[PDB]
């Protein structure tokens, strides 16, 4: 607010001076995408949420288990970008009362480093009852070390929910102690969380790599498509080049939707999750008006507006009881999917 | 506005006055003033470093109806051949008709050329240019 | 509004012509111009205070005898429609405002203000007589009292001001639609005497002279133009005559009514919604 | 179309006449300038829901008599051809087009759109009342129903409006073919009592501007234009006198007729053809 | 009836006043006024820019029936000869007849020309036009 | 009976808006609009080759009685004095009286000139004309 | 538009000051300049291999209607004859008539010529040139 | 234009150029009425207006003459 100078009001003669400090308060920016984990530890405190900044704080406060390896492959995934804070908890069955513990801690994808479908139903109970309140979040969810395509629509199906992505692929990775570890795909998508954590707000995991060592199993291109089609998170093992590599198929959601972008792709719900919106002239000054003529003055404002720095085909406005609501469409920023290219053969006469 | 209140001059508040008698018919004077100013430049600048004045130079030109009678052949004023030779130095004044007070006086004018003009449907003209040696907010 | 001149014309004219003919040098200035005999008659008979006869005015077609010695008929003529607004809008107000009256009315001190009381709320103030204020002079309107600052102005603390003002019916927004109307009267002036119709018709262009003045024709029923008949008998067939003179009286006014617009609006509202195509 | 100005002035004058008299405030607003008694005597007597007194319209040359207490006689004129187009061509149309109707209706969801059915196909829709659509809106109209995308609206699900619109007769091609008239039709205010005259009158002028604004005398029956009579005994020989006072209402006006094009080409083809001399 | 809502000025509600005395028998009185505008154009499109005002102008003009005393001549208003040249600026007022509550000022007025038309079947005619400095009103 | 697929506008069907208030009484509005049309010309035909657009111009003209109160002056979009400096540009809109739909929108409109004639048998007129900017209707 | 919102400079958004005190009755000023720019040409090609900038040059003309009082011979901002000697140089300056913020000035005026010229039916005329030495966006 | 064409220069490329020859004919017959021969540049100029049509104007100093083409 505005201070006054003496705080104390005076009425003998003197001077006071009135400070405006609004037009330098800053730090209005979002927060960063902190990422989360529950599991399996050793030595840590149960059911206390610890922040962590580097691996050797995880290996001082958690040991020997595989809340640690977790965290190894979630800083592990995505070494060309900021290695952020991660919210860890050991758990030593329900376990919303635990998770209800990450409510008020400012973390926005969470992993159960568990298979057990009982556990994503309650993560994506959890993630409603947050995101319905003032602080969205998000889950991901894997199945176990080899399961079919129909166990996996099954599973999708049963746990189908806009904030909830399965990964079907499970894998080796190799850890900074050289050790071969092979992992059930929910640890792939705790690499997964990891990689869209890092990655900017409303950036994709579409077509990025995955450092993994192997896959249990190589989906061709038809199982790809009836996975990706039925909302699951599959890995592609790219054989067109010497240069091998695995690839992130798709950021799609077990809620798959045609009709609903937001639904249907993680990237884009995360910006609207995100994303941030942005004059007046009152009847007195004139005998009547319609929507016709308020169509007309708003177009004209913003029209000279344009000019020193809208289409009238994307205004809408609607009168009504005393009053007008002006609706403007807008265009955010969505990721490409598909690139249709149209390849003419002409020919020429050439001459000399 | 009336005459007595325009904070311009016009015509008809100006009179044309030579040896104390009005001049008829005036049509226009035109008084031209040249000093000669001339730019100084040296080495070391592009641009001129003062303005000198170095020769002063002046003409004042009347033009008239040619009348029947008082003209400034008749008057003695101008010349048209020898007689010329036997002129003097006048002077002119420019003065303000209410007050006769004078306005311009130019002085020591001496005769450039004169000129007469003939024509089937018109009034006939006189213009004469007097070159002169100094002009002056006073009379002599 | 709606009008009706005829109406009009018989409420103006009555008390004119009372207050002329209780006043003998008015018709001995209107009559000037006429015999001696005519004029000294006609203000023996008819005129003063003591006056034994008397004139009358009402409208045509009565169904009862009038008084045939001098009587005004006021007969309601042609019009017609001559000027139109585009889309019929005469004006439009903010605050419905009734009929433009003139008040007399003093000062009084109050709370170190000056106040004038008027008998009506006021919907505007056109003029207070004989008074410009100044800024300095914080004038102020409220209900039915103009209020005025007495620090400056204590010597006119009972001032008599007259107060040029017109009522408000009440806060409501519309438009004036109607149009211009053309109209006529015809008045003449009756009698069985031939002079006393001419004196009646001199008397009656008096006053419709005086009349041109009142705020009535000024603000409504404007351009009054005058057109005059031959003398001529109205009645032949009795034990005599009776003669007038018709006057026609023609008068441009407006016809109009209060179309109130009930809607308002008093805030706009902006909101974005997003095309994800 | 072809038009019947004195069928249409007695359509619109009843219902008006009607809700004029039945309600007070609106003639005690009309009648302000007449006299005090006159007013109140024709409010007691003619107007509210109480009132034992009836005005009556009707074209004239009726065989019954009428209520000659109060009785607008409507009485058809002349006119003539005014304003002609080139080729007699008053319009052209794709699509064959009714009347212009107005209409009230609510929005409902259905389909994750909203709609607003109506009565009648659409054959245009001129104004949806208070809402100006963008192109996001994916505003659609199809039979007698427009719709309109829920998406973004879900707080107008039940949102009221009005729609102007006007109706089709069929999918077929012409030309309006016709020209303008130029019609007069007169109405008189009967009564025996010369102030119900008076009153009649002045009530049928405020009906006529209340009617300018209608929707059928601004898509036709353009430029309403007054003339007013004298005041005079309509019928002189009964045991009294009947008055009126005439009022003659001038309308601008279209007649014309759908010719209809049966002719249609929907392709054309070229050949060429070799000449061999 | 007399209504404030709706009204207009007719020759019969406005007097004209001259050095605070009316001018009888005036016929009309034609105001008229200019400001220059001009519009500015540019390399780049056909559509004016903007526009700019330059130079204001404007004259009042009025005729009246010749009276056989008080005419311009007499009152010293108009001039017919060389006494033009003596003749200070004058402020001409349209004013409101009902409230006596000036319309409209023209100040500084200065005659432009002066006609009188003597004719056989008719009244005698003035008819004078003024240069004006400026024109206001005050409420 | 009531058609749409003719009909015409009116001085009764439109209404006149400036700034959201109707103008009252309002007598005419004329709208005039050029576009420098100029044709080409060339040796070997006399023939016009072409036509091209060079220079856009247009005014509204509107005419008034004088009301006594809510003028142009008092409103304040005409100006009698130097204030019409201080006049920015307003847009004048003609609109449906039924619909209450915009037909045509003169944008940017200055003042050129303004005029009031006095006159002894008729209401007083004002008359002002505005250049403009460019006009646009919307549908 | 209004003054205040106009895009371009116009007479009346501008004033003539000189010694600080506005120059009535202004109807022209011209203010020209010359950089004596020359192209250099050698052996071997047509076309010039650059321009140089040799002597600067610069001239202000001012034209008004000769007053009844304070004209420049009145003012002392101009001369009739030995006085020219006896002036000194002065600064002219173009001035935003609303906020009275300098627009040009011109340093160091000197005159070069006057000229004055009467005609039956109009309004007197003077006009003058000075030349400068330098001109700049701010005063001296 | 004569700058498209390649009949007029605006640089160095005045020295690639070389001499041509420049009729004016009889519209309807094709017979030619002057040759101009051996025409070069002399100067070449445009011109660029608010509300106008845009001009260009050229010169050539020519060698001859005559009734007939080359």
């Amino acid at each position: 607010a505005v201070e006054p100078f003496p705080r104390r009001p005076i009425t003998r003669p003197h001077a006071s001076i009135e400070v405006d400090t609004s037009g330098i308060g800053g730090s209005a920016g979002s927060s960063e995408k902190v990422f989360c984990l529950i599991g399996q530890a050793e030595g840590g405190e149960p059911n206390t949420v610890y922040e962590l900044r580097n691996y050797s704080q995880a290996k001082r406060l958690f040991r020997s288990g595989e809340l640690l390896d977790a965290i190894e492959l979630a800083w592990g995934s995505n070494p060309n970008y900021t290695a952020g804070r991660i919210l860890a908890m050991r758990i030593e069955a329900t376990w919303a009362d635990k998770l209800d513990k990450f409510a008020h801690e400012g973390g926005y994808y969470i992993v159960p480093l568990s298979s057990k479908q009982s556990v994503h139903a309650e993560v994506a109970s959890f993630v409603k009852e947050r995101s319905d309140a003032g602080e969205p979040m998000r889950a991901i969810v894997g199945g176990g070390f080899n399961e079919s395509k129909e166990q996996l629509f099954g599973r999708q199906a049963s746990l189908s929910n806009p904030r909830v992505s399965l990964v079907a692929n499970s894998g080796t990775f190799v850890m900074d102690d050289g050790r071969k570890n092979h992992v059930p795909a929910y640890m792939v998508a705790v690499a997964l969380g990891g990689l869209a954590s890092g990655l900017e707000i409303g950036e994709s995991i579409t077509f990025k790599p995955l450092r993994v060592s192997s896959l249990d199993q190589i989906y061709e291109s038809i199982d790809l498509d009836e996975l990706n089609e039925n909302g699951i998170i599959s890995i592609e093992f790219v054989r067109n080049r010497t240069n091998t590599f695995f690839r992130i198929v798709d950021d799609v959601t077990t809620f798959n939707d045609k009709s609903d972008p937001v639904k249907a792709e993680m990237a884009v719900g995360e910006a609207n999750d995100f994303l941030v919106s942005e004059d007046q002239f009152i009847g007195t000054r004139t005998i009547n008006t319609s929507a016709s003529i308020i169509k007309d003055f708003i177009q004209s404002y913003l029209g000279r507006k344009k000019r020193d720095n809208f289409p009238a085909e994307d205004v809408q406005v609607i009168v009504e009881g005393n009053e007008a609501r002006i609706s403007m469409t807008v265009y955010p920023i969505r990721s490409f999917k598909k690139i249709s290219v149209s390849l003419v053969y002409k020919q020429q006469t050439l001459q000399a | 506005a009336s005459e007595a209140k325009q904070t311009v001059h016009t015509g008809n508040t100006v009179l044309l006055m030579i040896k104390g008698k009005p001049v008829g018919r005036a049509q226009s004077a035109s008084g031209q003033r040249e000093y000669g100013t001339t730019g100084v430049y040296e080495i070391g600048s592009i641009m001129p470093q003062e303005h000198v004045y170095l020769r002063y130079e002046g003409t004042i030109t009347v033009e008239r109806l040619r009348m029947k009678k008082e003209n400034f052949a008749d008057l003695g004023y101008a010349s048209l051949g020898e007689e010329i030779l036997k002129k003097d130095i006048i002077d002119i004044l420019v003065v303000d008709n209410l007050t006769k007070q004078v306005i311009i006086s130019y002085h020591g004018c001496s005769a450039n050329n004169y000129n007469e003009t003939w024509q089937t449907n018109e009034i006939v003209t006189e213009e004469i240019e007097f070159s002169y040696l100094t002009a002056s907010d006073k009379a002599r | 509004a709606i009008t009706s001149v005829d109406s009009y014309l018989l409420s103006e004219i009555k008390p004119r012509l009372n207050t002329v003919l209780e006043n003998c040098y008015i018709i001995d200035e209107v009559l000037k111009d006429f015999d001696y005999q005519t004029r000294e008659s006609f203000k023996e008979a008819f005129c003063g205070k003591n006056a034994q006869h008397e004139v009358t005015v009402g409208f045509n077609f009565p169904k009862f005898k009038n008084n045939y010695e001098a009587h005004y008929l006021i007969q309601l003529g042609q019009g017609q429609e001559t000027k139109n607004s585009l889309g019929s809008i005469q004006s439009s107000y903010f605050e419905a405002t009734g009929d433009t009256l003139v008040e007399s009315s003093t000062a009084i001190r109050e709370d170190d203000k000056l106040v004038f009381t008027v008998s009506k709320p006021i919907g505007e103030l056109i003029k207070v007589e004989d008074i410009e204020f100044a800024k300095y002079d914080n004038l102020q309107v409220e209900g039915n009292k103009v209020s005025f600052k007495y620090q400056t102005n204590e010597d006119y603390e009972n001032y008599n001001a007259n107060i040029i003002f017109t009522e408000k019916k009440n806060d409501s927004k519309g438009l004036v639609k109607g149009f211009t109307v053309e109209e006529q009267v015809t008045v003449v002036g009756l009698s069985f005497n031939v002079d006393v119709a001419r004196c009646l018709d001199a008397v009656l262009k008096m006053i419709l002279i005086s009349m041109r003045d009142s705020i009535e024709e000024q603000q409504t029923f404007q351009l009054q133009n005058l057109s005059f008949g031959d003398i001529a008998p109205i009645i032949e067939d009795g034990d005599s005559m009776i003669f007038g003179r018709p006057t026609i009286i023609k008068y441009t006014s407006s016809l109009d009514l209060d179309y109130t617009i009930t809607q308002d609006i008093n805030k706009l509202t902006f909101k974005e919604r997003k095309d994800w195509k």
